[PDB]
């Protein structure tokens, strides 16, 4: 064990393992800030965005005015709005 | 009156000097990292800076002024002990779950956590020095050290050994050793204070590395990158001190922290031991230790390695014919009192000696004295005090009343003057003279040293005066005579308190300056000197040892000496007294449970048909009226047929009583003899039984130091083998004998002896728990007695008396033995060393026994170190290595008692003793020399303490660190 | 254990760590209702992206839409664009 556990460490002690390791643990810390609990509603959407977008077969224009796209750009400006507290 | 608001608080400060003192007492919450209250400020760590009326200032050395607003909670004070921290972590590399120091108790660990720090701003920076680890104790690591001073403070101002310095002037500051030299090869005299007083593992004891923690003992090779691993990896700070805190919260279940009193001296220092499972990993000092606080010696700090020595006794030892044969505990005792009763019916009860050991315990002397009086049904009971001190305790006798020192160490430690008459106080009571020498060096306290051989104390006196073996008491007698007929002497305390003085005057009339000059070398001028400042001085603490009282009028000088303190009146007062410092571990102890042949227990005299009367009672059995042979008077009558038995426990009899060519004779011709001990000592290959013996720490007890503090013991081991303790084994003994004995642990030995000793009354073990002590007399209230003849002397009439006494003038062996060899001890070593030989650190360094020649005698004798001499007196002779230096003067030489063969200063020693006490005069023995070879290997290696070079200095010298331009306060980072 | 596990508590207890383990369990949670089983063709997409990237102004923003590759990109862009929406 003594020999085994000499060439893990040996081999480990490099700052790319440190990094691994030490960017995991911080990780966590980042994912206990964002709050998943009101991502129900936004996963949902992007799930039915997902269903549609493999569905598939001047036109940016004609597009964006379409009942579908309003709620989902208005949606998107309204998640950039969000983005501009202290 | 000083009124304080301390965070808006207002309140009212009762004693405390500094604000950090108040603080600490308030329980609010500041960061000390370099203050111990036992060293005082330093100012080095930078990290108690509060807010003294808006002014940020160290609260350690801040003086607390009435109507000051100190702050320790404003942001602008919390960042400024954080920017302290951050010199301390650059200085201190944290890596706690894979150290030995994180044991709950760092400093520097407990200090990171309490400011809830995560991050470190300075990186830790490697110290461009490699680890120090040259001496067998103790090591450096320079760069965990954070320069705090502490062991600087502790080496300086509180051992006063002044070997470690830091080099502030230096790039990059380190603690150094004498001018930066090896610690191995320095001026450290191995004490242990700057591994105690360390705040993290910078300083460290060898026997904690790799064993503390449950990874330090991975090898550096692979411990090194799983640090540097973590370090990396590291969210903060206190996330890897959590997981720190749990791995030293699971320390616990290794090792172990027992309370215990030194074995070796008298000082009677109590500290910690800390074992995992038979491995002595350190002995960790406390504050609370009554008699030395964190203070040790190499002796108690270090000196431990002999309770696991693979020659430990296991099995005793039954003689077969020219060998020792193992046989089983009951044949042993079956065998003993077999033999004990055959000599009791057909020679008597008085043909059977028996001698206590002053290395055991109080219980343990009870017992031995209990099993010669109560079983056995003689007086014959002794101690090795009979060696020592009891001319001292004869001459307290005969003056004052009471068997013991006048007060406690903190006495001394107060007094104005301390004359030290034959003591080599340094070196026989390490710690008791850290306090002389700390009041000497910063509180200006008056040193007066007569002796013959220049020692630690007498470098370090005020007034050193140097007169001829013996002649101690024509001097005394004449600072006396000036005192009293100058005027100077103290006639109100003379007046209501003291006997005898007009025959006093009268026995003084011989002892004029030129009388005194003509007889002790030292000049009537110097004589004035000594007389004017033991007079002027408010409080006296005379302190004598064995230069005094191993001589033929050693009962007599000791009475001069206490005869000197009544005409000056320093008797019941705080900082005065007499002091004969105590010997062994527990010789007070010895002696105050009745292991003498003329007293029982608490000093009541056995000739007292009261007493005796008491005891009958009590035990069931009648006491022999008449008194019992002296330890020294036993082997006198062994020769003439008289003694027919001897059990002794614990005591190296066949090397230190004297003339042990005549001893070793009356052990061949001794019917019965059995030894109890530890090891297989020089006098148990005389013994026809041999019983193993427990040390302290395989044993609970209580132990009386110098101070007639007595201590209590906790068991630190179990007995190693079929060793038991002494008072197991001396029960047991008596029970073969019928006695019926019962006890179960020493505390019930103890009650029974409390009851019938009225000077120990009071005495308890509940009293007496963990780092509690007790000063005798202790009245049946618990009430002790820290300084004795405060209200009254114990006489009938309250009064203590002058006792007159006259010059015996020490024996002359012939104009033929022209070297006086003088003898006595060394720091690291106790007595021919059967102790200290086991510790392998302190064998490094003192090897061996040495003879010390001057360098005029050695000039005259063609001796260099080295050169074996052959001193030959009267009663036998010694083979021993030479080394000069100044220490001895012209044909006086010394010869310690660290050998047990060949060099034996006892084979020299002659079997004259006191006059009144029976103490052997080993101050007063001649030989000739013979050169025998020229060349030899020096007999004091190059590490040996003796060969270093000290740095004296007041302090740390902070002032030096302030000095350097990288140097900004904390405080100052304002803008 | 007793001191250990007293020690682990409380480190944890803090308000910090309790929203890391929350939101750790509300991560699962908010990954069940995601339909990662259609995600095979974005994700082979998305892949392909990621591998031209590899392969190193206003007048070329103009030039580089409505072309071949680019229109797929696009309008599959709002394709997922319609499918948000209730
Ligand atoms: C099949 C292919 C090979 C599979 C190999 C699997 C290797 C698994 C791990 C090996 C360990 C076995 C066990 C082994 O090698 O034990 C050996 C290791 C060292 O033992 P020594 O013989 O040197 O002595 C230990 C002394 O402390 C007391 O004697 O003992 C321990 O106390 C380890 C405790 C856990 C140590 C934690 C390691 C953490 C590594 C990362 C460091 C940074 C963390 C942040
Ligand atoms: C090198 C460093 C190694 C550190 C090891 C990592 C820590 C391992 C766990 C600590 C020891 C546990 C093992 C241990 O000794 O625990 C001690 C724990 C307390 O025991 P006591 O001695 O106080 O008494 C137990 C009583 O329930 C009955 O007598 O005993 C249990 O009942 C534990 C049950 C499982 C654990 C309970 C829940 C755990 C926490 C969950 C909530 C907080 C989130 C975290
Ligand atoms: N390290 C260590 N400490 C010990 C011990 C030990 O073995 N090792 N043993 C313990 C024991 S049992 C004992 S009793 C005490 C002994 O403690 P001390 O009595 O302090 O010790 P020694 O060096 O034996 O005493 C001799 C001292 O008296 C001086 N001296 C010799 N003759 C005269 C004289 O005629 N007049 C004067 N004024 N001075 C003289 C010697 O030069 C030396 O300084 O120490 C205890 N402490
Ligand atoms: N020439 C000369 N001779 C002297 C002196 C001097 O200055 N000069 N000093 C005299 C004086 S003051 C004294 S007190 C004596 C010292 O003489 P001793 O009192 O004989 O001293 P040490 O050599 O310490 O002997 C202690 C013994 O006790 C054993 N031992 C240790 N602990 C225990 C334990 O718990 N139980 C048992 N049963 N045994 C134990 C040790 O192994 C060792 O054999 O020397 C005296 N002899
Ligand atoms: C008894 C095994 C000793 C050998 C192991 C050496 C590692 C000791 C652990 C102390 C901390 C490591 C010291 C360091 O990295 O500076
Ligand atoms: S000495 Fe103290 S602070 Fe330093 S690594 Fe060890 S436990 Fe941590
Ligand atoms: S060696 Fe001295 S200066 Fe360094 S940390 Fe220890 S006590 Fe402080
Ligand atoms: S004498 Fe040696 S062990 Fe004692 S404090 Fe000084 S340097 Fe440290
Ligand atoms: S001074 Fe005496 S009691 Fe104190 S540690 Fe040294 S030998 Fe032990
Ligand atoms: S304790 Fe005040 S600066 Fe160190
Ligand atoms: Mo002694
Ligand atoms: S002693």
């Amino acid at each position: 064990g003594d020999k085994v556990l000499d060439i893990l460490v040996k081999k480990a002690d490099t700052e790319e393992t440190a990094n691994t390791l030490k960017n995991l643990l911080l990780l966590f810390g980042t994912l206990g800030m964002l709050d998943v609990k009101q991502l129900e509603p936004l996963i949902l959407k992007v799930n039915a965005g997902v269903a549609s977008a493999v569905e598939q077969k001047f036109d940016i224009i004609r597009s964006l005015k379409d009942p579908e796209i309003n709620k989902s750009i208005t949606l998107l400006f309204s998640f950039l709005k969000g983005m501009g507290q202290d | 009156k000083k009124t304080i608001t301390i965070n808006g608080v207002e309140m009212e400060a009762s004693e405390e000097q500094t604000v950090l003192q108040l603080l600490n007492n308030s329980s609010i919450e500041v960061p000390q990292v370099c203050y111990h209250p036992s060293l005082g400020p330093i100012e080095t760590c930078d990290t108690c800076i509060v807010s003294i009326n808006g002014e940020l200032k160290r609260s350690c050395s801040a003086e607390l002024k009435d109507g000051d607003v100190i702050d320790t909670l404003s942001p602008d004070v919390k960042k400024a002990q954080v920017i302290g921290m951050d010199k301390i972590l650059y200085n201190h590399e944290l890596y706690c779950t894979v150290c030995d120091y994180n044991n709950g108790g760092c400093e520097i660990h407990n200090t990171v956590k309490e400011m809830k720090i995560n991050h470190q701003s300075i990186p830790f920076d490697h110290k461009p020095y490699h680890k120090d680890e040259s001496h067998p104790f103790y090591r450096y690591d320079p760069d965990q050290c954070i320069l705090c001073g502490r062991c600087v403070e502790a080496c300086q101002d509180v051992q006063v050994t002044e070997t470690l310095t830091i080099d502030w002037e230096r790039k990059r500051p380190r603690v150094i050793w004498d001018n930066d030299v090896p610690i191995n090869e320095s001026s450290c005299v191995s004490c242990g204070h700057c591994s105690t007083v360390c705040p993290c593992n910078a300083m460290m004891e060898k026997g904690m590395e790799g064993e503390a923690g449950y990874l330090t003992g991975i090898n550096n090779e692979t411990l090194r990158p799983m640090i540097e691993i973590t370090k990396g990896v590291e969210t903060g700070y206190g996330s890897i001190l959590a997981i720190s805190d749990m791995e030293s919260a699971m320390r616990d279940e290794r090792i172990k922290k027992t309370k215990t009193v030194c074995t070796y001296c008298g000082v009677g220092c109590s500290f910690d031991v800390w074992t995992k499972g038979r491995d002595i990993l350190k002995v960790e000092p406390q504050e609370e230790a009554p008699a030395n606080g964190i203070s040790t010696c190499v002796k108690g700090k270090f000196g431990w390695d002999f309770v696991n020595s693979e020659e430990r006794l296991t099995k005793p030892l039954i003689r077969e014919g020219d060998h020792f044969r193992e046989a089983e505990w009951e044949e042993a005792l079956l065998l003993i009192a077999s033999k004990f009763t055959e000599l009791k019916e057909a020679f008597g009860p008085d043909s059977l000696a028996f001698i206590t050991s002053s290395k055991c315990t109080n219980e343990e002397s009870y017992l031995m004295q209990k099993l010669a009086r109560g079983v056995i049904g003689t007086n014959n009971v002794d101690n090795c005090s009979r060696y020592c001190q009891s001319p001292a305790t004869a001459g307290l006798f005969r003056t004052v009343g009471y068997g013991g020192d006048s007060g406690s160490i903190t006495d001394i430690a107060q007094a104005d003057l301390v004359l030290i008459i034959g003591s080599n106080t340094s070196e026989s009571h390490p710690v008791l003279s850290t306090r002389i020498k700390r009041a000497h060096k910063l509180r200006g306290q008056k040193v007066i040293v007569a002796d013959i051989r220049k020692h630690e104390m007498a470098e370090r006196s005020d007034l050193f005066v140097q007169p001829r073996a013996g002649s101690d008491i024509v001097w005394l007698n004449a600072i006396a005579k000036y005192l009293i007929e100058n005027g100077k002497a103290d006639e109100r305390f003379l007046r209501e308190r003291v006997n005898g003085r007009d025959e006093y005057v009268k026995s003084l009339a011989p002892y004029t300056l030129e009388y005194a000059e003509e007889k002790t070398g030292i000049d009537q001028e110097t004589l004035i000197q000594m007389a004017e400042m033991i007079g002027q001085a408010d409080s006296v603490c005379a302190l004598w040892a064995m230069g005094v009282t191993q001589h033929i009028g050693g009962s007599d000088t000791s009475t001069a000496i206490s005869n000197l303190l009544l005409v000056t009146g320093n008797y019941g007062k705080p900082g005065a007294g007499s002091y004969p410092l105590r010997g062994h571990n527990n010789v007070q102890g010895a002696s105050d449970f009745g292991s003498m042949p003329d007293r029982l227990p608490g000093y009541e005299k056995v000739t007292d048909e009261q007493v005796r009367q008491k005891y009958e009672r009590v035990w069931g059995v009648p006491l022999p009226k008449e008194p019992g042979m002296t330890n020294h008077e036993m082997i006198e009558k062994i020769h003439s047929g008289q003694l027919k038995a001897m059990y002794v426990k614990g005591e190296e009899m066949g090397l230190v009583d004297s003339n042990i060519n005549h001893v070793h004779a009356a052990y061949e011709k001794l019917d019965f003899f059995v030894v109890q001990d530890i090891f297989l000592s020089r006098t148990a290959e005389f013994a026809d039984v041999v019983l193993p013996a427990s040390p302290s720490l395989e044993k609970e007890g209580t132990f009386t130091n110098t101070e007639r503090r007595i201590q209590r013991l906790y068991q630190v081991f179990e007995p190693l083998g079929e060793s038991k303790p002494d008072w197991q084994i001396i029960m047991e003994v008596a029970n073969k004998l019928g006695a019926g004995w019962l006890y179960e642990h020493p505390a019930d030995i103890m009650e029974e002896a409390a009851k019938l000793s009225p000077i120990y009354a009071g005495v308890t073990y509940e009293r007496l728990e963990g780092y509690n002590s007790l000063q005798w007399p202790v009245n049946a209230d618990g009430k002790d007695s820290p300084l004795l003849f405060t209200e009254r002397f114990p006489f009938p009439d309250g009064k203590a008396i002058l006792y007159p006494v006259q010059w015996t003038e020490p024996k002359e062996f012939g104009e033929e033995y022209d070297i006086h060899v003088n003898n006595g001890r060394l720091l690291e070593h106790f007595h021919e060393g059967n102790l200290t030989y086991k510790s392998k650190g302190i064998s490094e360094k003192t090897p061996e026994v040495f003879l010390e020649i001057s360098p005029e005698l050695a000039a005259e004798r063609g001796i260099q170190d080295g050169t074996l001499v052959r001193l030959t007196s009267p009663f036998g002779n010694v083979k021993v290595k030479c080394l000069i230096t100044d220490r001895v003067k012209g044909k006086e030489v010394y010869l310690p008692m660290n050998d047990s063969g060949e060099a034996a200063i006892n084979l020299l020693t002659g079997s004259h003793a006191d006059k009144d006490t029976d103490t052997p005069a080993y101050k007063e023995t001649s030989a000739k020399m013979e050169i025998l070879k020229h060349d030899g290997i020096s007999p004091l290696p190059k590490i040996n303490h003796r060969n270093g070079n000290p740095q004296p200095q007041i302090g740390v010298q902070v002032h030096k660190k302030w000095a350097r331009k990288d140097y900004i306060f904390p405080g100052d980072a304002v803008k | 254990g007793d001191k250990v596990l007293d020690i682990l508590v409380k480190k944890a207890d803090t308000e910090e760590t309790a929203n890391t383990l929350k939101n750790l369990l509300l991560l699962f949670g908010t990954l069940g209702m995601l339909d990662v089983k259609q995600l095979e063709p974005l994700i082979l997409k998305v892949n392909a992206g990621v591998a031209s990237a590899v392969e190193q102004g206003y007048f070329d923003i103009i030039r580089s839409l409505k072309d071949p590759e680019i229109n797929k990109s696009i309008t599959l862009l709002f394709s997922f664009l319609k499918g948000m929406g209730q």
